[PDB]
């Protein structure tokens, strides 16, 4: 009798030093959630950058596990709630090849208002920026067939484009991020945050931005606990 | 001397400490503010009314009470809560350092749970530190108000440590405030709100504690030839009380919501 | 049972003039979000318009607005499409569909393949 | 063209004669006849246990048949068993994938199942002779993930899928014993009867069936609810079950009237129920909401009898013991508490 | 396209066999839910509460 209770308290104790050596490890990891659009050829930068796939890299010693979601049906209002805790939703946007623009734009409405991931921030990566380039270059492949307010939309002032570009694809480019940001900046039930950028199969260095998000986030989180 | 200026930083301390108090009841920052007011409250319950209690019994004529040694426990206690609520005030600072300067090493290696172990931790300290002249180190001296007794002018490297003790929290603390307007303005120069208010808050909080507890770490240098004789020491240490009365309200009322609300009335 | 009919497809000529109605039954039809989606010859669905619980907020896609009007009626329970100045890029099929949840603001799966909160469609051909 | 209209309408001339059926069947309300039985008064439980550990959201619990060892499935990864009782741990499975939705406990206390997000059923052996806690099988097979798992025996279990089918498992050899079609919608919920011979399941699609496990074919169809059926539970005697879903409403269908007789609803109440079940007795229908709060339906009168609030989220899972002597809750602030 | 003609098909078939079962007057259940719930009130340890000599969880 009292010998089961000491024995039953020595393996709860045993139980208890494993499960601190696994809080030490959980705390140190981030979860990212990697969320396509879907055809958006994301593999082949998740491989630069069967329910469900793991992906580990580490920046500045620090590890980062990115999740995507395999072999899913079509339907996805179940289980994404298993991702509210994750510290960022990574959504790469398929922008030039169609409507799958709007489809996307629709998506991120979703996950934006959602009661669940109403304070989860997104990383948003607006994938095959180039092939968008040479169609907008060739004056053939429009978009304003989808979008009849590309036209009398001015790149700003300010909004630098690299040197490497035309006016028109950043016209695009800004364009998309601005009809992204609209969402973004309507909705202020959640204390959450937007990450815009720009990316492709040419730069490699997303996980660098990734990192600087991150840190971003979590120094926004901190400074939420000062308060009330 | 009358009881005109001691009455009010009684009062209006100890009231302002409990108010926070209130709304302390309606993570980690929590379990620091609370014991800061803590601190603030049993410090101040405990040194004014010895303070005020001695007007009452022979004016401007028993420095120490009837008893053989009234003010000993006296500077006693005011240097153990100097010391308490200065290490408090370092253990803030550098929490919210790390916690906006260093965010991934504090989002592991820094926990809530291990939040109550350091309000103990500087109670330990200070006691030891001011049970040190119980060893035959230093020795108490009655000013000239006569309602107030402390360290000794020298004859001990005793206040000299005390000094440059107090010194060196001053500047970790200033030095950590301006890490953290740093680092806020860096990620207000990445955003474009909230930073705004907390610049404010912080500005106050660094500049206050800048201008009322310096004075007394200046004065605790000079020679006492010439302060004592234009009665600028008491004024010094009633300094210090300024931000013990202060920090409940400006860490636990004039929050930076409350602070934007004021903003938005204008 | 939640239950969608759609009426009022058809023939048209091009630059024409329509109006889709969808009749609910089966559930509080004041307290969801309603859309209108679309699915072409060879192509998969496609999200059309979409009307919060009372109408003050309304959407559109990009190649409607200006032509089409979205409306709604919760004294009867019946959404409405206006569809005016048409062209042979509208001839699809037409669905109404009401999002999965009430008193909400988003509404995750109403172009998948197979949800189902969907109707059954009406045909609308532009042809000359 | 022709004929699939032909077919679709003969599939609602089929509708409406059955739903003339049930109307004909129905002649009086239950809270009609039962309106002058006494109510069950107040319900006060308060908090007994509070069992903490968990690093993550709990999206599962399941009682044992002995009424004292409780199973947990947290989102950090960790399969935790405690003794309730003491409130001790009494074993700690570390799991492959993270993203665990569900757990089971062996009838005999042998086995453990647990499935999630990578659409394979996990099935550790507790008892093994001077070893640890190791996978003793690996059922894979489904489209989705896992979203319910309950044992008939040792050998067989039925779990539900994202795939919009149920499966009923061989455990020893592996493969799929029956396969059990016909949902249009993800299938969120399960619930064995008192005996083993039939089952529920509720899906995505606001309806609830019936399926007979030793044929494979669905029996009844339940379609009173309007959105997302989360939770179901069959009612102690085995002739009715309750459903909570997605539009803020608890209802109770019957086996042999082939209807639902009552609703639990409200107005202040406008969120979600995650999670149903029933007392020793049957009288008391407790459901766990979005809203943090849990509820005690008196489930005769459909009158609220009690609150249970000490959760600071989301209610994920509920549970009664097998002697009706506790109430298990699990919510995502990774929390279990017994009520009492 | 016969993959929805099939599907119906199995959807009337489903119908049809659902469709020919004798079902009970609701009252008449109903009444067998309150037996049952009346039968079983004594044996409901959260309906009526035990003493604290067999709580185990005091
Ligand atoms: C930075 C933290 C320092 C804390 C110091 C400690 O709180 C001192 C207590 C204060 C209290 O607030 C009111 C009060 O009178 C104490 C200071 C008395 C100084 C001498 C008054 C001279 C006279 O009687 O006129």
């Amino acid at each position: 009798q009292r010998n089961e209770e000491k024995a039953q308290r020595e393996a709860n104790k045993k139980i208890e030093k494993q499960l601190q050596k696994d809080k030490q490890v959980y705390r140190a990891t981030h979860r990212l959630l990697l969320l396509g659009a879907g055809e958006s050829g994301k593999n082949t930068i998740v491989k630069q950058m069967s329910g469900i796939f793991e992906t580990k890299f580490q920046v500045d010693k620090v590890n980062f596990h990115m999740f995507d979601v395999g072999a899913q049906r079509d339907e996805r209002r179940k289980w994404i709630q298993c991702f509210n805790d994750v510290t960022a939703i990574i959504f790469v946007v398929a922008s030039s090849s169609y409507n799958r623009l709007q489809a996307a734009l629709k998506l991120f409405d979703s996950i934006w208002n959602n009661k669940w991931l109403r304070d989860t921030s997104v990383i948003l990566f607006l994938n095959k920026q180039d092939l968008l380039a040479e169609k907008v270059l060739a004056g053939k492949s429009k978009i304003e067939d989808y979008f009849p307010e590309f036209a009398r939309y001015t790149t700003p002032e300010d909004a630098t484009p690299e040197p490497g570009e035309d006016p028109r694809v950043t016209r695009a480019k800004y364009f998309i991020r601005d009809e992204f940001l609209r969402i973004s900046t309507a909705s202020g039930d959640g204390r959450h945050y937007c990450y815009p950028h720009f990316t492709c199969a040419v730069d490699t260095e997303n996980i660098r931005r990734v990192f600087n998000d991150c840190r971003d986030i979590i120094q926004r989180m901190h400074l939420r606990q000062y308060e009330l | 001397e009358s009881p005109a200026i001691s009455s009010v930083m009684f009062s209006a301390g100890v009231l302002g400490n409990l108010i926070a108090l209130a709304l302390l009841a309606r993570s980690l920052f929590h379990v620091l503010v609370t014991e800061l007011v803590f601190t603030d409250l049993l410090g101040t319950c405990l040194i004014s009314p010895v303070v005020l209690a001695s007007y009452a019994r022979n004016q401007t004529l028993v420095a120490l009470a009837p008893e053989s040694r009234a003010c000993t426990y006296f500077a006693f206690a005011m240097t153990f809560f100097s010391l308490a609520t200065m290490l408090m005030l370092f253990a803030m600072a550098l929490e919210r350092y790390l916690s906006i300067g260093h965010p991934y090493f504090y989002q592991r290696r820094v926990s809530r749970s291990g939040g109550l172990a350091v309000l103990p931790v500087i109670y330990a300290v200070s006691l030891l530190f001011c049970s040190l002249p119980l060893l035959d180190y230093g020795q108490y001296v009655q000013y000239c108000p006569g309602t107030w007794c402390f360290i000794r002018h020298g004859r001990t490297a005793y206040l000299q440590l005390y000094a440059t003790l107090l010194l060196l929290l001053i500047v970790s603390v200033l030095a950590c405030n301006f890490s953290v307007i740093l680092n806020l303005i860096r990620m207000h120069r990445r955003s474009r709100a909230e930073e705004t208010d907390h610049l404010i808050l912080l500005a106050i909080m660094t500049i206050t504690f800048a201008v009322c507890s310096l004075p007394f770490t200046i004065f605790a240098y000079m020679n006492e030839t010439s302060s004592r004789k234009e009665k600028w020491d008491l004024q010094a240490l009633r300094f210090l009380s300024i931000n013990s009365i202060i920090d409940p309200w400006v860490f636990a009322i004039l929050r930076p919501p409350v602070l934007r609300l004021m903003r938005s009335v204008l | 049972q939640v239950q969608l009919q759609e009426s009022g497809g058809g023939l048209v000529q091009p630059g024409g003039s329509l109006r889709l109605s969808c009749a609910a039954s089966g559930f509080t039809f004041s307290n969801y979000k309603m859309n209108w989606v679309r699915q072409a010859p060879g192509k998969g669905l496609e999200w059309v318009s979409d009307i919060s619980q009372s109408g003050a907020s309304i959407s559109y896609t990009g190649s409607v607005k200006g032509r089409f009007t979205i409306s709604r009626d919760n004294a009867k329970n019946t959404l409405y499409l206006q569809m005016n100045s048409l062209k042979p890029e509208d001839t699809a099929v037409y669905y109404c569909a009401r999002c999965p949840a009430p008193f909400t603001r988003d509404c995750f799966d109403v172009t998948s393949t197979t949800y189902a909160y969907r109707g059954q469609g009406t045909q609308v051909t532009v042809s000359s | 063209q022709s004929e699939l209209d032909q077919l679709r309408q003969e599939a609602e001339q089929l509708k409406n004669q059955i739903r003339d059926a049930r109307k004909a069947c129905a002649d009086a309300t239950l809270s009609q006849i039962t309106n002058n039985i006494d109510p069950v008064g107040r319900i006060q439980m308060r908090t007994r246990r509070t069992l903490r550990g968990h690093l993550a959201k709990i999206y599962a619990m399941h009682w044992g048949t002995d009424s004292r060892l409780l199973v947990s499935a947290s989102q950090d990864g960790k399969l935790i068993i405690w003794d309730s009782y003491t409130t001790n741990k009494v074993h700690a499975i570390p799991l492959r994938s993270s993203w665990v939705m569900t757990c089971a406990y062996a009838p005999s206390g042998n086995y453990v199942a647990c499935g999630g997000l990578d659409n394979i059923c996990s099935i550790y052996n507790l008892k093994t002779r001077e070893g640890n806690v190791r996978v003793s099988r690996e059922l894979a097979g489904h489209t989705g993930y896992l979203s319910c798992c309950r044992f008939l025996d040792d050998n067989q279990i039925v779990t539900s899928s994202g795939d919009t089918t149920c499966a009923l498992w061989d455990i020893e050899t592996g493969q799929q014993t029956t396969t059990f079609t016909g949902h249009t919608g993800d299938v969120m919920s399960l619930s064995l009867a008192p005996d083993t011979r039939l089952f529920v399941s509720g899906a995505c699609d606001a309806s609830a069936k019936l399926w007979d496990v030793r044929e494979g074919m669905c029996r009844q169809t339940f379609t009173g609810h309007e959105s997302d059926i989360n939770a179901i539970c069959f009612f102690p005697n085995g002739n009715a079950f309750a459903t909570g879903s997605d539009d803020a409403t608890c209802r109770l269908f019957d086996l042999r009237a082939d209807q639902e007789l009552m609703t639990y609803s409200h107005d202040n109440i406008i969120c979600g129920i995650t999670s149903v079940s029933f007392s020793k007795s049957g009288r008391l229908l407790l459901a766990g909401y979005d809203d943090f709060n849990c509820n005690v339906w008196d489930a005769l009168k459909a009158d609220r009898a009690g609150v249970l609030a000490g959760h600071d989220n989301r209610v994920s899972c509920l549970g009664v013991t097998d002697d009706g002597m506790a109430v298990a809750t699990g919510s995502w602030d990774s929390f279990l508490k017994i009520w009492n | 396209n016969t993959a929805s003609i099939a599907q119906a098909r199995k959807l009337v078939e489903q119908l049809k066999m659902e469709a020919n079962i004798d079902r009970i007057k609701v009252s008449k259940a109903a009444a067998d839910l309150m037996a049952y719930c009346e039968a079983h009130a004594k044996e409901d340890p959260l309906l009526t509460p035990v003493p604290a000599s067999e709580n185990p969880f005091r």
